[PDB]
């Protein structure tokens, strides 16, 4: 694909999801979210093959049906209402439409297993951009609408996210499902905070896009796609690894790191709402999420799996390439804690 | 679901035992049909006759679990004229599991079953007692 | 605190900075130096604690558990220093930088004045653990050993958090001068129940209690010297510290919540003992040891009198000090023969004396032999058990005798009977390891001859 | 050692003093900023949780095709 | 075989090179001086210096004003025929019972 | 949205002209100086990357991180200051608005209050 | 999420077509212009919660 | 030592819990990858949520 | 040489420095926690003629 076409593709899409988080009627937001599709999806067919074919179907047919159930749910409260203005929708029925269809959007269980599909299926650059701003959106329109939300409907959804990103991810030994499935589990947590404070939500959500753009780079740059890939790394440059162990612990949520602040605000607030049983389980249920965290890092960094012999090669030759901001990113990803009261900022 | 659970809401803990069975049979069974309707969805059967049969397994079980359940929790409840006190609750959740357990003919699943859903109806009456919500309506 | 606190953030650039061959030199020399800064902190009043600032305060309890931190860093980096020869400059500077953030957390855990920068710190001591562990220990079981470790650590600590957050909304404050100022009684209820059930089995499972202890075999075993170390000397305390902090609020549902815990914590203490006298690896030996002594400490904090914070103060001192030295001789055994089996080495008593002498020294401190802080420890538990209930002492009585015979029968073991014929690679035993040994004995005997300086704020 | 390494018992007495006025201060105004959202997302009539209504500059008062509006 | 792995090394002995070792580091003058600054660092200073300032800390915990005060009140009070010890720690003129 | 909607907010509007009147954070602010570290580090770890010198190459990269944590920390203070004053001004307010919502109660002595006690034994 | 782009610049995208009391071609009065005018009115500037109420 | 500490203590709270975890593991992602499977999941959770949820 | 020990040994002053830091901002951490000096009820006392606080 030219270079030209690459970059006003990768222009429309973020056009589009601006037009999603400027516009205040119904049909433009709509209009940003078919856009948004439109353009992404030959950036998931940029490399062609079977597998990306497939991956941009599946994507393709998920976005559409939610998009379609979207606009049902814009005509049904137009309906009752007679209004257009993103607000707080004036019909259960039509609520309950719309948050299906951003839920099927956002991958949320049970819309998730287009998630772990299309990301096995594409690259790391298209998962990257996937997962960032693809959440980026519809939890903008969420935020919006967050006042009409079911609390009883968001609350499974979240929880069932979260149980089925910890044992998905459990199970698999590739890196992108591995991270589809986090990116589930870490969805689950944002939504689950929403229907309470849509500051925590839009502070789960960067705190996120800062881990998870910091691991998609160390990927890249290790070139990397299985965890076995991911285990010659050491020998060639094993400060790579070092750092993607940090932010592995990070990403688990244990401290000082900054992956505790979305959990620990978040548990809060829910508390502060009288409730405990839910941020209980959801803190319990992230042990899963830890535990192949921790199972990726031994096999990364912890210990030192066999090598090659053309490693040497490897050795001889350099790093050409650079992915700037990865240093930020390392560094806001893990070390950002004591400027937690910056949320407030955030408000 | 809301019509089901409201129904055993209203039907009083030590009273009426026939009624408590019934509406725990049916909140099992609704339970077993929604089981078995997904898996039916993302494992399907090579056969409908297979299909019918592994929905009729699924919807048994749930219901006998159901069903034991409220019976043990109204029987244990009237028998020691003592209601509101969570032990009922672990005791159907015990008999529950080991329903579950001879279901799927396994001694160890019985066992980690009785524990964790006597544990669990425990908690279940703890709540109603206290006034412990899930899904806490937003404030503050 | 700052002036404990910055030197080790100093110490860090220091390690990093150093020339490849002075790294030792220089992290051992301003180790020392830090724990006679802060042997400072013993200077407590009789009324209140020290409250230096908004965030950090001293007491009678936080001052020995920090002397204990600031003395036993240098005593890892000489174990470290005598395992670590053939590792790569960057590699020993990574070692000693992960132990100079296990004692800067320590520091900062221990004068922590909130219960939530408390949790964070004290939750943040498991990532320099975990490393050490998971990547210098020696065997095939260290990634098993970190699992369960950390896993049984989180477990425990989750629902301590969300109790500490919940609790921060209904009071209004975590700080631990107004929880103490402003404590209300705790109605018998089962929000309550289920709130001290978050508290205390959080500390309980970092103990650990019995029934919760296997992460402490696997990782003690498993670890490095480095991290056996402190592992046992002050990250079983953080428990103990904790549930003496905690309890405050907890009254008077502790009278009632504690007969479970008690009694799984005297006949685990009986267990422990027992699987001691038939262990068939020396650290797993004085891993079930330190279970015991715990215990123990668990059995005092719960039937929580004035009387038995004291001797669980001393005790978890003394424990630290003992166990420290146990594991540094035991890991001179191994660092000779290759080999963590009990009876595969013997004679040792003919075949390295003065090694030997230290051998029945930390024997002797390790059973309750009089004067010793051991023994001033375990002989106030025993004391306030028996007023707390009057068959607590055949229970402390058994336990006691169990104590006696493992040890002796280590020491026998190890030392005494005829050496073994084809093991040739014993050589004499180093300077090094003989300083250590004196360096981890000689304060046990002169805190025995300074008693009130490890009884705590009771005192 | 008194007189180089330590001060006297009022510096310790008068600083836990005036900790723990400012812990006590920051306490009620928890407790009392929980009241304050409490009442403003039950209520609506304070500056926080003000959802967006429609701006009524939009409508159109010219007269019609329709005299009945 | 599976692998092109080096054998296991055997164990090197720091007295073969440095008859008088200390077991600090392998160079010699290195690990004398590491010997002299933990011996005299740790053993002199610490112990030593820290000891003697734990034996002669000030007497903060007014064990001493504690006594004192107590020979005072019990002197007064036996003087006086007041009880040595009060049978109330507050005053029951200033504790307003509930009726 | 607690704050969002607010009376006369502009939109994307970091830093209103009412932040003017609150006291803006000394530049030796530790929360700068913190800002100032994570930059320091940022250029350690863009060092370690490349495979230069950590602590020698760079100096003029390392300084520019430097700079613009600092700079971008300055004005990440001010504006959460100024939503923390804002915050505590619309709550006082309100107290003031709400008096009976919010009133002054009795206050009684511990002689007068009764207490419970739960002995130890 | 709403990054009020066209209130911060005076712009005006689709608050046209947002309600149908707005300017309409040829001055065409919607079928509900009144009632919608009124409420529009009644719950200018008291927020979602007071307005519902 | 083998009975309680190294049998049951063992099974009670580590290996029954790792097992649970692995046996929904395997059931969650033993998925075919088969978008008619899953979408006719879509249409059964659409309905449960029109119905169940009021 | 003084340069080549000075290169050697100039990290040995890293603790020291740290320490005197330390113990400056300790006591500009207590300078800040002067609300009730010479303001308790127990140890309230009138100024001598040549003091202006009673502690630092
Ligand atoms: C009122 C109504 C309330 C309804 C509440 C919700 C209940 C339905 C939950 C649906 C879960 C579906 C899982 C499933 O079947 O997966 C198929 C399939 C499992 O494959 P399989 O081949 O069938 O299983 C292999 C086994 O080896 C096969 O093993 P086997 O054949 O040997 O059989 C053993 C096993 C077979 O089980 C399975 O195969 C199912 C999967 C394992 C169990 C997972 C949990 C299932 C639900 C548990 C009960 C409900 C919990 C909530 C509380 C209810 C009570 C208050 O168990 C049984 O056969 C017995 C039936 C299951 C237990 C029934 C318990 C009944 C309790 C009755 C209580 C009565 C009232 C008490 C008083 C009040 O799963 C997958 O392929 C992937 C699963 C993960 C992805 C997510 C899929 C579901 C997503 C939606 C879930 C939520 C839906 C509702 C909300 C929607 C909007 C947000
Ligand atoms: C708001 C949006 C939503 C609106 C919804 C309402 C819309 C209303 C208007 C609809 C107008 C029509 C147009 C839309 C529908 C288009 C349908 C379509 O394209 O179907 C193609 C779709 C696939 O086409 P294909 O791949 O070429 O055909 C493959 C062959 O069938 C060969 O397949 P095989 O060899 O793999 O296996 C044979 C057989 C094997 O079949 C099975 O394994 C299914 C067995 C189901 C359970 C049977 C009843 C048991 C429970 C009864 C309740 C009381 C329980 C009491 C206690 C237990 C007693 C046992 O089929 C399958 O395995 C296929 C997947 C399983 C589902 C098949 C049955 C679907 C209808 C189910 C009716 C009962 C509902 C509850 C079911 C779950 C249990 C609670 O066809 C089917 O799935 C079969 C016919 C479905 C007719 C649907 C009629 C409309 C339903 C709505
Ligand atoms: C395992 C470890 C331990 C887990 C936690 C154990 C304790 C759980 C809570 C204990 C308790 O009191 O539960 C019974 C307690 C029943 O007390 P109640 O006085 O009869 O409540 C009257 C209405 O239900 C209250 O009115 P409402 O309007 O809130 O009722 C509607 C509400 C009703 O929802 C419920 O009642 C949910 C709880 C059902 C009983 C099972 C306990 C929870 C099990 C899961 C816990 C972990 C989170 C997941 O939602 C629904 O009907 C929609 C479906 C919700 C269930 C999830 C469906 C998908 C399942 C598959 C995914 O649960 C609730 O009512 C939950 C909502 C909060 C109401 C506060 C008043
Ligand atoms: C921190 C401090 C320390 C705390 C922790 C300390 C350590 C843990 C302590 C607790 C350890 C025990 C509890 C957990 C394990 C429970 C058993 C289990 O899961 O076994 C799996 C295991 C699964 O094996 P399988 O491959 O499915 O079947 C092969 C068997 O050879 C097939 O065997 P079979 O067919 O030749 O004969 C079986 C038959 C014959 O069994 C007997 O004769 C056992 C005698 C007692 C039966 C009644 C048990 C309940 C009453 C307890 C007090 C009995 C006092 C006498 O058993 C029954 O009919 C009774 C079924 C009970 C179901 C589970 C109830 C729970 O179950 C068995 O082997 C059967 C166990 C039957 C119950 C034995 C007693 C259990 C302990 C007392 C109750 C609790
Ligand atoms: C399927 C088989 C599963 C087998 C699991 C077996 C687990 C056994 C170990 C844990 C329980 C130990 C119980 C000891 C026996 C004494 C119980 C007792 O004192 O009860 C009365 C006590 C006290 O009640 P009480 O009877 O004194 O009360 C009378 C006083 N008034 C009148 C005021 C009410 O009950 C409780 O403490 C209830 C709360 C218990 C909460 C759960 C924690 C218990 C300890 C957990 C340890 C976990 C690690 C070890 C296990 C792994
Ligand atoms: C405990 C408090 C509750 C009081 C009692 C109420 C619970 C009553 C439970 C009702 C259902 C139990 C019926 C028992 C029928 C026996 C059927 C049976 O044999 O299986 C039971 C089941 C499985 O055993 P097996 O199939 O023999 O193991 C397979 C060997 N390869 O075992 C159990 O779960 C215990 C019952
Ligand atoms: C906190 C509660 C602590 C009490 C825990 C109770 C668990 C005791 C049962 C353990 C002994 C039974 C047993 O050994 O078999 C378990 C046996 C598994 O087979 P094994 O091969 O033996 O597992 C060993 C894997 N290496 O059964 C199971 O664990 C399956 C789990 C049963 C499902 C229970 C689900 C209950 C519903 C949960 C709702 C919440
Ligand atoms: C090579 C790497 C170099 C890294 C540091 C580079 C920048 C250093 C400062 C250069 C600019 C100096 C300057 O203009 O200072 C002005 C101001 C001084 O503050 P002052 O006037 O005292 O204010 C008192 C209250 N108003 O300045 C300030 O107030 C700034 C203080 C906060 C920001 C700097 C924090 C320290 C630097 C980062 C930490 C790590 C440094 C490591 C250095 C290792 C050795 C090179």
């Amino acid at each position: 694909m030219n270079p030209i076409i690459y970059t006003t593709l990768i222009m429309t899409v973020m056009s589009g999801t601006m037009l999603v988080m400027i516009s205040s009627h119904w049909l433009l937001i709509w209009i940003g979210f078919e856009m948004n599709l439109l353009a992404m999806i030959p950036v998931l067919m940029k490399n062609f093959n079977p597998r990306a074919t497939e991956a941009a179907t599946k994507y393709f047919l998920t976005q559409a049906t939610a998009s379609m159930m979207l606009m049902m749910a814009i005509i049904i409260n137009l309906l009752y209402s007679g209004q257009w203005t993103i607000t707080k929708m004036f019909n259960p029925v039509a609520m309950t439409m719309m948050t299906m269809a951003l839920a099927m959007k956002l991958g949320l269980s049970p819309f998730h297993f287009w998630v772990p599909e299309v990301t096995q299926g594409i690259s790391l650059q298209a998962g990257l951009l996937l997962l960032t701003w693809q959440k980026l959106a519809p939890l903008s329109v969420l935020c919006q609408i967050s006042q009409s939300i079911n609390p009883n409907l968001m609350l499974t959804m979240a929880m069932l996210s979260i149980l089925i990103g910890g044992w998905g991810g459990l199970n698999q030994t590739q890196l992108r499902k591995i991270m589809a499935y986090s990116s589930i589990a870490h969805m689950g947590w944002m939504t689950a905070v929403l229907p309470y404070n849509t500051t925590m939500t839009i502070l789960n959500l960067l705190i996120y896009i800062t881990m998870t753009l910091a691991m998609f780079m160390l990927l890249i740059h290790s070139s990397a796609t299985t965890t076995l890939s991911l285990s010659h790394t050491w020998n060639k440059m094993p400060v790579i690894t070092s750092l993607m162990m940090v932010t592995l612990l990070s990403m688990g949520g244990l401290p000082p790191l900054s992956g505790f602040m979305p959990k620990w605000m978040i548990i809060q607030e829910m508390t502060k709402n009288e409730s405990i049983i839910m941020p209980t389980l959801m803190a319990m249920t992230a042990l899963l999420n830890l535990y192949f965290y921790m199972r990726l890092a031994y096999s990364s960094s912890l210990t030192m799996f066999p090598s090659t012999n053309n490693m040497k090669m490897k050795w001889q030759f350099e790093h050409t390439k650079q992915m700037k901001l990865l240093p930020t990113m390392i560094v806001l990803s893990t070390l950002v804690l004591p400027m937690t009261p910056a949320l407030s900022s955030l408000n | 679901a809301k019509t089901l659970l409201h129904k055993y809401s209203d039907i009083p803990e030590g009273t009426e035992c026939h009624r408590k069975a019934y509406a725990s049979t049916s909140i099992g069974g609704a339970t077993g049909l929604i089981v078995s309707a997904y898996s039916i969805a993302l494992k399907p059967p090579a056969s409908f006759l297979e299909g019918v049969a592994r929905t009729g397994r699924y919807t048994f079980t749930s219901a006998a679990i159901g069903a034991i359940f409220g019976l043990t929790s109204c029987i244990s409840a009237q028998v020691r004229e003592k209601p509101d006190d969570p032990l009922n609750y672990f005791i159907g959740g015990c008999a529950g599991g080991l329903t579950l357990g001879a279901r799927t003919r396994s001694y160890g699943i019985g066992a980690a079953a009785c524990a964790y859903m006597g544990l669990t109806a425990a908690l279940v009456k703890m709540g109603q007692l206290e006034g412990w919500q899930v899904f806490a309506e937003p404030k503050v | 605190m700052l002036k404990i606190i910055i030197p080790t953030t100093m110490l860090l650039p220091m390690t990093w900075m150093s020339k490849h061959n002075m790294i030792w030199i220089n992290a051992t020399v301003h180790s020392l130096l830090i724990s006679l800064i802060s042997l400072s902190l013993l200077n407590q009043l009789g009324e209140n604690s020290l409250n230096f600032s908004l965030t950090f305060f001293s007491d009678s309890l936080s001052a020995p558990l920090l002397v204990l931190t600031t003395w036993l860093l240098p005593l890892m980096l000489m174990a470290s220093q005598s395992h670590l020869s053939k590792e790569t400059t960057t590699r020993k500077k990574l070692y000693i930088t992960m132990l100079i953030l296990l004692q800067l957390f320590l520091i900062m855990t221990f004068t922590a004045t909130e219960l939530i920068l408390f949790y964070i710190l004290f939750e943040a001591t498991l990532v320099p653990t975990l490393i050490i562990i998971t990547r210098w220990g020696n065997q095939t079981e260290r990634l098993n050993a970190g699992l369960y470790f950390l896993f049984y650590t989180l477990a425990g600590s989750l629902p301590l958090l969300v109790a500490l957050v919940y609790i921060q909304n209904t009071t209004g404050s975590l700080n631990f001068l107004i929880i103490h100022y402003w404590s209300h009684p705790l109605s018998n209820s089962w929000s309550n129940i289920f709130m001290w059930l978050a508290c205390i089995m959080a500390f309980m499972v970092k103990m650990p209690l019995y029934g919760l202890h296997l992460w402490l075999p696997k990782a003690h075993v498993e670890a490095p010297i480095a991290g056996s170390m402190v592992l046992a000397a002050v990250l079983l305390k953080l428990g103990g510290y904790g549930m003496m902090r905690i309890t405050t609020i907890l009254n008077p549902l502790t009278n009632y919540m504690a007969y479970p815990f008690l009694m799984l914590s005297m006949w685990g203490m009986i267990m422990t003992s027992s699987i001691c006298l038939r262990q068939t690896d020396l650290k797993s030996l004085i891993a079930y040891s330190s279970v015991s002594h715990m215990a123990l400490v668990i059995v005092a904090i719960m039937i929580q009198t004035p009387w038995s914070f004291m001797g669980a103060t001393a005790l978890m001192i003394a424990h630290g000090l003992t166990s420290s030295m146990l594991f540094c001789l035991a890991n001179t055994n191994y660092e000779r023969v290759h080999s963590r089996t009990m009876i595969l080495a013997r004679g040792l008593q003919t075949l390295l004396p003065l090694m030997a002498t230290w051998w029945l020294v930390a024997s002797l401190t390790n059973l309750a032999l009089p004067p010793s802080i051991n023994l001033i420890g375990e002989l106030f538990i025993i004391t306030a058990s028996f007023s707390w209930s009057n068959i607590t002492i055949i229970l402390m009585g058994m336990n006691m005798m169990i104590t006696a015979l493992y040890s002796l029968y280590m020491l026998i073991t190890t030392q005494r009977g005829k050496y073994t014929h084809h093991i040739n690679n014993i050589k004499p035993s180093f300077t090094r390891e003989n300083a250590l040994m004196a360096l981890h004995i000689l304060p046990l005997l002169l805190l025995t001859l300074n008693p009130k300086m490890i009884l705590g704020p009771l005192y | 050692i008194a007189r180089t390494f330590y001060d006297g018992p009022e510096k310790n007495y008068e600083k836990t003093m005036a900790i723990l006025q400012i812990e006590a201060e920051k306490a009620e105004l928890r407790l009392k900023e929980l009241e304050v959202r409490r009442l403003m997302r039950a209520r609506g009539d304070g500056p926080w949780y003000q959802y967006p209504t429609i701006d009524k500059a939009l409508i159109d008062h010219s007269p019609k095709t329709t005299p009945d509006n | 075989i599976r692998l092109q792995e080096d054998p296991d090394p055997e164990d090197e002995n720091l007295y073969e090179k440095n008859p008088d070792s200390h077991g600090y580091d392998k160079d010699p003058i290195v690990d004398l001086w590491n010997m002299r600054v933990v011996f005299f660092f740790g053993f002199s200073i610490v112990l030593v210096l820290g000891s003697t300032f734990v034996a002669y800390l000030p007497d903060y915990r007014m064990q001493e004003w504690a006594r004192r005060e107590a020979e005072r009140l019990v002197k007064y009070r036996e003087a006086n025929g007041l009880p040595l010890m009060e049978s109330n720690c507050f005053d029951p003129n200033k504790i307003q019972l509930p009726e | 949205t607690m704050m969002s909607g607010r009376p006369g907010r502009v939109p994307l509007q970091f830093l209103p002209n009412e932040a003017r009147s609150l006291p803006p954070p000394k530049l030796t602010d530790p929360r700068l100086v913190y800002m100032g570290f994570l930059g320091y580090c940022s250029g350690l770890i863009d060092n370690a990357i490349r495979r230069r010198p950590v602590v020698s190459a760079g100096l003029h990269r390392q300084l520019l991180y430097v700079t613009s944590f600092v700079f971008f920390g300055y004005y990440l203070l001010k504006r959460q200051d100024y939503m923390y004053a804002l915050r505590d001004h619309d709550m006082f307010a309100y107290v003031k608005s709400h008096p009976e919502d919010f009133p002054e109660k009795d206050k009684k002595t511990y002689g007068e209050i009764l207490e419970e006690f739960h002995p130890v034994r | 999420p709403f990054f009020d782009v066209q209130k911060r610049l005076g712009l005006d995208l689709d608050r046209w077509m947002t309600i149908q009391s707005a300017e309409q071609p040829h001055k065409i009065p919607g079928r509900c212009h009144a009632f919608e005018k009124e409420w529009i009115e009644c719950a200018h500037g008291i927020g979602g919660i007071r307005a519902e109420k | 030592s083998s009975l309680l500490d190294l049998i049951w203590l063992e099974t009670i709270l580590p290996k029954t819990t790792s097992f649970i975890q692995m046996k929904m593991s395997i059931m969650v992602s033993n998925q075919k990858g088969l978008i008619k499977l899953y979408f006719l999941s879509f249409l059964i959770t659409i309905m449960i949520s029109m119905t169940l949820f009021n | 040489n003084v340069l080549q020990i000075v290169r050697d040994h100039w990290v040995h002053i890293l603790v020291p420095v740290g320490f005197v830091f330390g113990c400056y901002l300790d006591r500009r951490s207590d300078e800040k926690l002067t609300a009730f000096r010479n303001k308790s009820l127990l140890f309230k006392r009138e100024l001598r003629p040549n003091e202006e606080v009673t502690w630092k």
